[PDB]
């Protein structure tokens, strides 16, 4: 059950908006990864 | 000198992707003394 965003540095999925602060849980970090897509993305291997 | 939580190491990595500056700060040794 799901992932939105990620801590740069203590590498740990994180979830959260506004009035929610920027920052972590285990490690107090300001820095956050946005996390990728599921839609699924395709290549030409060319 | 942070938003809110306060006053940090700050390593050259972040400094640069949080758009920081990679400062120390200065401290002097002052006297007051009496002369008009
Ligand atoms: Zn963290």
């Amino acid at each position: 059950a799901t992932l939105k965003y990620i801590c740069a540095e203590c590498s740990s999925k994180l979830s959260l908006s506004r009035t929610d602060a920027v920052r972590c849980k285990d490690c107090g970090h300001r820095i956050l990864l946005k996390a990728r897509t599921k839609r699924l993305v395709q290549f030409e291997a060319r | 000198n942070e938003s809110d939580g306060v006053t940090h190491a700050l390593y050259p990595q972040e400094a640069r992707l949080r758009n920081l500056t990679y400062s120390s700060g200065l401290f002097v040794d002052v006297k007051k003394r009496t002369y008009e």
